[PDB]
Parts: structure tokens; C-alpha cells; sequence
């Protein structure tokens, strides 16, 4: 979230357990009623 | 076990109005039935059957057999006879001898009351005609019993059945002005906030078995042992695993309690304590049963509102307990240097009690001369002498940090009357308290203490009750600080009683720094663990100035000290004999006791090695390349010895300690 990684209830860096590749991976987002958000890529050091 | 009373049905004499009744009845069913037919359009037929829908009963009813007559003549008179006769309610009706719509009737509430009486209605109804079946079966010799289904889960012919017969029964009552309400129940209490609940019945009753119990304390000069062992487990468990339903008010619930929770774990509370004192020897048996609910109902002490509505009632106990306590307190203070037992070894579920429960935001004038009084007991020839330091060390924490007020220095605000117009102690505190100086001279005499740097030692009477309380309380009060920014303007407009800055920290940190560097280890050393474990978050304020100083000079005598002891114990042992393992065994307990203070000293260090890596990435310093330097030779120093990690390996299983501590959050 902001310069931590997001604890979980065990204490360690809880995956989704070793998901298989299957296909590949892709980038999703969501986006509720009424909600802004800035979905940022990354295409420049001052982007990040 | 349940024995009817079979009341009379034939030995009766019909009367003349009945008997118009019942004919009136019947026709007027003839009458239905025949309508119903020529709506549905049923046609004779020379046989009675299925496929051709035919049944020929349009015929006058005088000239049929008594047979044909008496399967019809008593279709719902026997239920009006049986409630007339088994019910003695009877109403007092009548003396003896172009096209509107139906209203709406669904779209008011339904009345608990009358949905109650209904129920039981139905209830009575079908316990009554399982009777009736039950009765066939035995005249007509028994058999198979496939009517045992119980009420609530009734099979779905008969929760039809029954529904038609109520609704049939609602139409055919509109007329003549009959309604039968036998009842007298408001559901605004009894099934809407308090007695809706199961809970506060079983607290009743519980309250009364401890009651009777109670009732023969001074019995001995069976039944008691039998009555603890099936309830204390039992209510144990319950409020192990039912707690938060009882968290807070009903209105706040997600925790559906009112006063009546509070007042019922008051007054368990009183009942232990009680249970607790007078006989403690003839109650040794279950001790660690009572220590194990002190335990529990501390761990679940949720203190819910009991003032606002109930006029204390047990606050006068409470108080009353806590002058018993202290005077206790006072009499070990002063024969040390029938309640042995629990004052000896039982103390510390006592100090325990609470402590983690009231620490946030979440406090009177009582609790803070009783605090006073047990500090003041406790400094009073407290010195030489037991194996309660812990005990009294969180309740000074948790005294410190519960409290309305600045408990340090006099510059009270929610002051009481009684202190300057009743008997009693004054308003001001260092008169009041003649052990406990201001908190500028407080902090310069802890300061100069630090500065000394003296040697372990034992003197456990300074260092263990003055760190953790200072320790506990500068937190506290960092956040309403006269000069820390407040959350809310009426925290700034009130005139602030504590006086905190950054100095206090930093000689807090540089005292802390300095005892942890002090306790060179040559044995075991539980008091700079304790004052760690005690105090977590004393870095959560920190100032990042003096880092070098902090730092540099620790990790590199920590540095020293582990190439020394290798290069020695390398020298020692070289190969293997009775005087290197003798070497080799010493060498693994000064490794042992080295990686328990390092256990202690990890979650300060941890924290700033967060802290300043966040630090480096907003704006970097020359102190990374000497940090990795000291990070990797300590790493490689623990890689190069396979009995090194062998020993950190045993002493992590005999401390049986999850380490939990370390992820905080």
C-alpha cells in the first residue's frame, strides 16, 4: 500500500498459492459506481 | 408420564339448541358441497371411479342410513367438544332459550401476542389429535408408529393440513362474534432486548446456585466439589468462545449486551473473589480452576456502562475489594521486610486482571488513591526480601496509563470536592505523595542514573519498577503534549497538565541504549527481556539525529565480541577432546545466553532499521555501506558455525515462545 507489504493473519508473504501459468498473466482492474481511480502503467521514472 | 383426563362425550345429553345448531351446520355444508359441484361440474354416473369423474351426491340427506349420516354429522364437532370440555373458557354470547370488496388484512404487522396464541392453538391442536391417533392405534391393536415427527419439523402434507384448517376455521369464525385469546405476555421485554436471549436466564440461575453454594461456606468446622467441577469448565468455555455478542451496547452492536451483562460479570466477579477469600486451603483442590477463570473473565472483563442506568450497586463492592487487597498488600509489605497462599502465589492473576483490556481510549478519582496507596505500600520497606516483580509491573503500567490525569507532576484538572472539603488527601501531589518527586526530577534522577553505567548485578528494586513505568507512561501522553499537534480543539483549549518533548525521548533512548549495553553476558539476564517485552513501542516517536552514535559503536563492539569468542573457541577446541568439549560446551552456553539478550533486543533495532531504510529512501546518508559491512560479517560468523546454530536451535525450542512479536501489527 505505502511503502509496506500488506501483513497477513499467518505473518509471511502469503501468496495464491503457486498459481500455474496455464495461459499467461495479464493486468485487471476494476472499478465500482461512483468511484475514481488512475490506473498507472508506468511509462517514465516520474510516472512510478 | 403425561396422563390425559378423558372427559365424558356420550354420556351427555344433547340439548335442543345444539341439536338446531348441528342440523344448521350440516345443511348449510350440504348446501356448500353442492355449489362446489355444480361449479366444478361434476356429472352422474352409473359407478363411482376416477377416470370419468363421476359421483352422484345431489340428493336429499332424509332419506339416507344412520351409517352414511354419521361420517358426516360430527366433522369439526368433536374438536368444539373437546375444547369446551378440556378448556374452561367459556364466552358469554347470547342468553339461553351491492357488491363490497374483502378488506385488507395482510398489510398490518402481525401482534407477537397473537401470533403466540395462535401457535399454541396449533400446538395444542396437534398434541391433541396425536392423542386421538395414538388411541386408534391401541384399539385397533398398534403396529408401525409413522406419525412420531416432531412439531417443528412436521412433513409437508401436514403443514398443509393444518393451514387449511386454521384458514378454513378464520372463515367460517367471521360471524356470529367468536374469538378465543387466553394470554397475557408483552413482548416490548420479554423477547425484544433482554429476555429475547437465552443469556440472561442462565446468569440468573447461575447467580442463584452460587448464591446457595455460598449459603455454607462455614460448613466444614460431595456436592460443592461435583457443582464447581460441571460449572466453572463449562462457563469457562462459554465465555472463551462466546464474547462478542457481550462486547458493547445492543445499539453498537457488530455485540448485543446491556447493563445486565456488565452487572452479571460484576457480580461474578465479586463472587470469585469472594469464593477466593475466607477458605483458601479448603478450596486448594480446584486453585488452578479458580486461577483459570480469574483468568478468563479478566480476558473477557469487557466493563460495559453499569453507572449510567443502575445506581452502582456493585461499585460499593469493587471499592470494598480493592481496600481489602491493599491492606493485604500493606500487611506482606510490612511482616515480609489464612489468604497466605493466594496472596503469596495468586497475586499475579489479581495484578493481571484487566491490564490489557482498558489500555486505549476506549478513570476516576477511587482508583487513583488506591493506586497510590499500593505504591506507596510497595516503596515502603520494599527493599531485600518472592517472585512478584512482573505482576506488579503491569499493574503499574496499566495504573499509569488508565488514568483521568497527569499522575506525575501537579502542573487537579477533574479534581473532586471530598480531596479539599472532606477528610481526605490533598489535591496536590507531591504532598500527597511523599516517595514520588515531580516529572522534571523524576526524569533528571533517571538520567543521572544512566549516566553512571554501573554493572548489572542484581538490585532488583530500581531498574524493573522505574524503566517500565516511565517507559509506559511518555507514550502515553506524547500524543496530548501541550506542544504535539491534537487531534480536536477541545484536547488544545483545556490547559494541558503533562509536559513531554523530544528531549524526554531522546534520554529515554540514550538510557535504554545504555542499560541494554551495560548487561554484558555472563549469565542469565531476564530483567533487560522483561523491560523489553513490557515496553514495545518506545521508538514510535523517534528522533533520527544521533543515529551514528546510537549505532556505529554498538554493532561494532557486538562485532568484536563474536570475532573474539569464535577465534577463541576455535583456539580452544581444534580438535576434539574432553577438555575441548568441556570449551566447546561453555562456548555454546555464552552463545546461548548472547542470542537471548539479542531475542530481547531485536524489535527496537528492527523497528529503526525500518524506519531508517524508509529514511534512505526519501533522502539517503553515508551509513548503508557500514550497516551491510556489519550485517554481513555477523551472517558469515553464524554461517561458519554449524554448533552455533545448533545450540540457537535448542535454545529456541526450550524457550517455547512463538515470536510473534516480530511481524507486530
Amino acid at each position: 500500500l505505502n511503502g509496506e507489504v500488506l501483513m497477513s493473519d499467518s505473518g509471511s508473504e502469503t501468496a495464491f498459492r503457486e498459481i500455474e501459468i496455464g495461459d499467461g498473466f495479464l493486468p485487471v482492474c476494476s472499478l465500482g459506481p461512483g468511484q475514481v481511480g488512475h490506473l498507472n502503467l508506468g511509462q517514465d521514472v516520474s510516472s512510478l | 408420564n403425561f396422563d390425559p383426563r378423558p372427559v365424558e362425550t356420550l354420556n351427555v345429553i344433547i340439548p335442543e339448541k345444539l341439536d338446531s345448531f348441528i342440523n344448521k351446520f350440516a345443511e348449510y355444508t350440504h348446501e356448500k358441497w353442492a355449489f362446489d359441484k355444480i361449479q366444478n361440474n361434476w356429472s352422474y354416473g352409473e359407478n363411482v371411479d376416477e377416470e370419468l369423474k363421476t359421483h352422484p351426491m345431489l340428493r336429499p340427506y332424509k332419506t339416507f342410513s344412520e351409517k352414511d349420516k354419521e361420517i358426516y354429522r360430527w366433522p369439526i364437532k368433536e374438536s368444539l367438544k373437546a375444547m369446551i370440555a378440556w378448556e374452561w373458557t367459556i364466552e358469554k354470547a347470547r342468553e339461553g332459550e351491492y357488491n363490497p370488496q374483502p378488506p385488507d388484512l395482510s398489510g398490518v404487522t402481525l401482534s407477537r401476542e397473537l401470533q403466540a396464541m395462535a401457535e399454541q392453538l396449533a400446538e395444542n391442536y396437534h398434541n391433541t389429535w396425536g392423542r386421538k391417533k395414538k388411541q386408534e392405534l391401541e384399539a385397533k391393536g398398534g403396529g408401525t408408529h409413522p406419525l412420531l415427527v416432531p412439531y417443528d419439523t412436521l412433513t409437508a402434507k401436514e403443514k398443509a393440513r393444518d393451514r387449511e384448517k386454521a384458514q378454513e376455521l378464520l372463515k367460517f369464525l367471521q360471524m356470529n362474534g367468536y374469538a378465543v385469546t387466553r394470554g397475557l405476555k408483552d413482548m416490548e421485554l420479554d423477547t425484544s432486548s433482554i429476555e429475547k436471549r437465552f443469556a440472561f436466564g442462565f446468569l440468573q440461575q447461575l447467580l442463584r446456585w452460587m448464591d446457595i453454594s455460598q449459603e455454607f461456606i462455614a460448613h466444614l468446622e460431595q456436592e460443592i466439589k461435583f457443582f464447581a467441577k460441571i460449572l466453572l469448565p463449562l462457563i469457562n468455555q462459554y465465555f472463551t468462545n462466546h464474547c462478542l455478542y457481550f462486547l458493547s451496547t445492543p445499539a453498537k452492536v457488530l455485540g448485543h449486551a446491556s447493563n445486565k451483562e456488565k452487572e452479571m460479570i460484576t457480580s461474578l466477579f465479586c463472587k470469585l473473589a469472594a469464593l477466593v477469600r475466607h477458605r483458601v486451603s479448603l478450596f486448594g483442590t480446584d486453585a488452578p480452576a479458580v486461577v483459570n477463570c480469574l483468568h478468563i473473565l479478566a480476558r473477557s472483563l469487557d466493563a460495559r456502562t453499569v453507572m449510567k442506568s443502575g445506581p452502582e450497586i456493585v461499585k460499593a463492592g469493587l471499592r470494598s475489594f480493592f481496600e481489602s487487597a491493599s491492606e493485604d498488600i500493606e500487611k506482606m509489605v510490612e511482616n515480609l521486610r489464612q489468604n497466605l497462599t493466594y496472596t503469596t502465589v495468586a497475586l499475579l492473576p489479581v495484578l493481571t486482571t484487566l491490564f490489557q483490556h482498558i489500555a486505549q481510549h476506549q478513570i476516576l478519582d477511587d482508583v487513583q488513591v488506591s493506586c497510590y496507596r499500593t505504591l506507596c505500600s510497595i516503596y515502603s520497606l520494599g527493599t531485600t526480601k518472592e517472585k512478584l516483580r512482573p505482576a506488579l509491573g503491569e499493574c503499574l503500567a496499566r495504573l499509569a496509563a488508565a488514568m483521568p490525569v497527569a499522575f506525575l507532576e501537579p502542573q487537579y484538572t477533574t479534581k473532586s470536592p471530598r480531596e479539599r472539603a472532606i477528610l481526605g488527601l490533598p489535591n496536590s501531589v507531591e504532598e500527597m505523595c511523599p516517595d514520588i518527586p515531580v516529572l522534571d526530577r523524576l526524569m533528571a534522577d533517571i538520567g543521572g542514573l544512566a549516566e553512571s553505567g554501573a554493572r548489572y548485578t542484581e538490585m532488583p528494586h530500581v531498574i524493573e519498577i522505574t524503566l517500565p513505568m516511565l517507559c509506559s507512561y511518555l507514550p502515553r501522553w506524547w500524543e496530548r503534549g501541550p506542544e504535539a499537534p491534537p487531534p480536536a480543539l477541545p484536547a488544545g483549549a483545556p490547559p494541558p497538565c503533562t509536559a513531554v518533548t523530544s528531549d524526554h525521548l531522546n534520554s529515554l533512548l540514550g538510557n535504554i541504549l545504555r542499560i541494554i549495553v551495560n548487561n554484558l553476558g555472563i549469565d542469565e539476564a531476564t530483567w533487560m527481556k522483561r523491560l523489553a517485552v513490557f515496553a514495545q513501542p518506545i521508538v514510535s516517536r523517534a528522533r533520527p539525529e544521533l543515529l551514528h552514535s546510537h549505532f556505529i559503536p554498538t554493532i561494532g563492539r557486538l562485532r568484536k565480541r563474536a570475532g573474539k569468542v569464535v577465534a577463541e573457541e576455535e583456539q580452544l577446541r581444534l580438535e576434539a577432546k574432553a577438555e575441548a568439549e568441556e570449551g566447546e560446551l561453555l562456548v555454546r552456553d555464552e552463545f546461548s545466553v548472547l542470542c537471548r539478550d539479542l531475542y530481547a533486543l531485536y524489535p527496537l533495532l528492527i523497528r529503526y532499521v525500518d524506519n531508517n531504510r524508509a529514511h534512505w529512501l526519501t533522502e539517503p546518508n553515508a551509513n548503508a555501506e557500514e550497516l551491510f559491512r556489519m550485517v554481513g560479517e555477523i551472517f558469515i560468523y553464524w554461517s561458519k558455525s554449524h554448533n552455533f546454530k545448533r545450540e540457537e536451535q535448542n535454545f529456541v525450542v526450550q524457550n517455547e515462545i512463538n515470536n510473534m512479536s516480530f511481524l507486530t501489527a
